[PDB]
């Protein structure tokens, strides 16, 4: 998982 | 002594039973259709009713609403609309069986055995094994001996998501790069002896040039595992094979780009990649497909440490290319360059990669759909094809130069690990990918908004949904025939 | 006097100019080729070099990289790539001869009249209307006789594009609800005087019962107006209409679910939606499609007040059903309810609306193509058509129950204006919107990723892109054909 | 009794504001017994009882803020002493200037369930026809931001002329 | 424009 | 309701  | 799930239909002058529900209620003589009138509004899609002491050997008998008879393949929603509406309700029936506490259930074949078997594999599903309180396991069975291979067809298929969703529920400590590699050896091992693993260790990954990789397993005192897996289905040893290729974070922290502690749990599923292409090829061997399929998984955990990743730091990949590792928690990128550039050594037909890869994806389509990126729209549609079928729906997403860009400015290095905005953040990690895949059969699948379920399909319980292994299985199966 | 814009492809022998270079270059009696080669490396496409002197004339001549001369469509990236390479090369030509002061230019029809003027007209465009530091005006025409419809096609599509830039950039406290009506009725009059406008203020908006698009304009004390275009292209007056409906919130400070600071600025766009659907009815009467258009737009400001919305409070739409505000953010939707309620009194053969309506569409896709969510596959195909010859691509996103399901759970009312989860933000929203159309051939544009431009899209300079207002004209076009 | 309570509560703010709230109340406490009186005070009553502190946080909404007043007369004498309850009535709260994340801040039209709980069992007490005399006191109002709401740092007067 |  |  980054995150968005 | 047990348990049996019923179908029935919505309105035709009498709401219709299945051929097993009629056959049912003459044999205890009009009873079942008596009880059901006196209980009242008639039973829609996926809903259920118990029935008590219908039969000596069926004291508690559950019917399960399987709305139309007639429903087929739906343009709006893209799937077999009957066989999602079977394994909702056989699901639910099973379940209040379960609770009941009764441990053997008979299941309506519902007109689909193997929809019928997939509600009840799936629906029964939990992962108990820490918990010291948990639920009778029940044991389903078909009701009947008429269709066979189809509903085994179905614990085959349901089987094959169960392990997946088993390998991601399992807490971290326990999953580790080495106890995944382990349980996938052995299972592929018992589904047919036309295998071979090759549980690779840090000194083989360090020979095969895999900095990359390398860069992100190194935080953490976990050793990492590149796990190969072969299943020599074909005929002829020399046919080209079918590779599939998974991201296996054990767990994903960030790294020095840590994470927020908020639900961070979850990413003991980060491994969900590696488990759904491993499972399918668990099952391919299972269903014994003629045809030859390699699995490939980079294998470790993603911590921060005095010698973790550092932002800013360029890493080599297997290709020559050098990426700047800007963001640490951008990590399946980079394991995924080098077990992507090694793809391209079995000489492939297909190149299939799965990933828990971007909160974005999740963000996007994100729940209802894995987003498939590919260069190969003869693959896309085979991949659309199979999910009609499975239910376990599949959404295209652009693999657009524009999104290569964004990834392909960078200062220090030929890639950065991440794109400078935030702006469509499942295209510039596909954009990433493609750096290091020349085959012209590549798909990538971004599982991450298909990772955990809730409510959302009603046939799964609440955790790792391991989605999207049964789409997977019915690619291999109809590219098999 | 002027400059010239002239184009030239990649090598064969010698890398070969269109015939107006070539024919230049003969002009000039070979010295053209001459100063080419001796500036060195050949010019790759949308690269540019200038001569200067070789005609009395044209004192600067600008020569483009258009890339290969038989670039056609591209099954990646779906679109003709020609004339997406000729689009950038002639409006990075014209940008050179404005640096160098000069107010005329005569442009190379690259083979492609229509898309030489697309990238001129574009790629010279700023809105430069309250600076009194300007850019010279250049002023740009075709270089020959030959092809003049098409590149005055092209003049025409670009300029349609450039109306919605415009409306979309100027600042909020001058492109007002009336404000804006007022220069799209100005356009459309002088379009075609098969035209009438209706700039409906508050009282018909409230005797018409849009509660939900009343709701919003509230907390401003600026007026809303509810504009209605009508276009009457067709022989017979009585043919059903193609309804347009665009989401005209003139800036969206968020109100009570208030916006960060940061960039808020951008939200001056957030009537992008009316913008470019306007645009198009504006410039569908220029090129007078003998087809009947009505234009739909809700125009109201989203502020914090005394009066305001506040989160929680359920408010009726047009249609009877009651919507849960509880998120004063998520204002689009409601505006929007109450106008897709009202074009199916038209009785359309489509409802195509658009809208800047979530930010998940921009972290989907956004940027490289807006996302278009329509039950009516035959609509996605045609919009998906006109895409690729435009180059402003379109891209298909899912209009799933499972998405209607966490806006239709809803504690005070029958709709719940945000999902219980961030996951498929646009899908979501989607789901919202389907909520209030019955029609067969719906699409819903939401055009948030693609309301501005940084450097993605070459042709077109930095801030409001005014997307996708060619791919909506083109969609008209072959539609009227 | 709970359930009004739960009512009076759970309605959009749009729908339950001061006067709603106060309506709803009085015609509940009339129906349980005739032995009541209620006084739905209106700005210039608040203002003519200097109750300054509170006139500063309902300024900032334009929706009129209301000082409820119920009395349930249950005891033989009439001149027995009474026992008061008093609720906080804010119909929506935003927070105003120091204004409200938008998580879940819906949840705010329930920022009157102080006045919803008292006056819904003084509404009890008066069907149960409780042998006390009970007053019943709620402060009415919004607490909106706007070009005239209360600004972090300003000096109000509560009517015991405390600052 | 909500966020996410 | 603030905040804590
Ligand atoms: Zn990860
Ligand atoms: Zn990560
Ligand atoms: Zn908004
Ligand atoms: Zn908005
Ligand atoms: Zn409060």
């Amino acid at each position: 998982x980054v995150v968005d | 002594t047990k348990g049996l799930v019923l179908g029935i239909y919505s309105k035709e002058d009498e709401p219709q039973f299945t051929s097993a529900g009629e056959n049912f209620n003459k044999l205890v003589s009009g009873k079942l259709r008596e009880i059901l009138n006196i209980s009242g509004p008639p039973l829609k899609a996926g809903k259920t009713r118990t029935f008590y002491g219908l039969h000596e050997d069926f004291p508690s008998v559950v019917v399960v609403g399987l709305g139309k008879k007639t429903a087929g393949i739906d343009e709006q929603e893209n799937w077999h609309e009957g066989k999602e509406n079977i394994r909702a309700a056989v699901a639910a029936g099973c379940r209040q069986i379960q609770d009941l506490e009764i441990p053997s259930v008979e299941v309506d074949p519902c007109g689909d055995a193997q929809a019928a078997a997939e509600g009840a594999v799936l629906g029964l599903y939990e992962y108990d094994d820490l918990k010291q309180k948990r639920k009778v396991v029940v044991s389903a069975k078909l009701h009947g001996s008429e269709d066979q291979e189809a509903w085994q067809r179905g614990v085959l298929f349901a089987s094959g998501q169960n392990l997946a969703r088993r390998l991601m529920e399992t807490p971290a400590n326990e999953m580790t790069p080495t106890k995944f590699a382990e349980i996938v050896e052995e299972n592929l091992k018992s589904a047919s002896i036309k295998t071979d693993v090759f549980i690779r260790p840090k000194s083989w990954i360090e020979e095969q040039e895999m900095g990359s990789f390398l860069s992100v397993a190194k935080g953490s005192e976990e050793p990492p595992v590149f796990l190969e897996i072969h299943y020599k289905g074909s005929p002829n040893a020399s046919e080209p094979p079918l590779v599939f290729v998974g991201k296996g974070i054990t767990f994903d922290s960030g790294g020095i780009s840590i994470k927020a502690a908020a639900n961070m749990d979850l990413m003991r599923a980060d491994m969900g990649g590696a488990a759904t292409i491993c499972s399918a090829i668990v099952s391919a061997a299972k269903l014994d497909l003629p045809i030859n399929i390699v699995g490939l998984a980079p294998l470790c955990e993603n911590m921060p440490s005095g010698k973790a990743n550092k932002p800013g730091d360029v890493v080599r990949a297997r290709n020559g290319k050098t990426i700047q590792v800007d963001n640490t928690d951008a990590e399946g990128r980079l394991i995924l360059a080098d077990a992507l550039c090694y793809a391209h050594t079995f000489n492939p037909k297909v190149i299939i990669n799965a990933a828990t890869l971007t909160g974005a994806m999740d963000i996007a389509l994100g729940s209802g759909a894995t987003g498939v990126f590919t260069n190969s729209s003869w693959l896309w549609n085979k991949l659309f094809e199979a999910s009609i079928e499975t239910g376990d729906r599949v959404w295209r997403m652009p693999l657009f130069e524009h999104y290569t860009r964004q990834v392909i400015d960078c200062q220090l290095a030929d890639v950065n690990n991440i794109g400078k905005y935030r702006s469509a953040g499942a295209c510039t990690a596909a954009a990433f990918l493609k750096e290091f895949v020349t085959h012209p059969k590549w798909a990538h699948l971004d599982i991450a908004g298909v990772m955990t379920n809730k409510d959302e399909v009603p046939y799964l319980r609440k955790g790792m949904a391991g989605r999207p292994t049964r789409t997977l299985i019915e690619f291999l199966f109809r590219f098999s025939q």
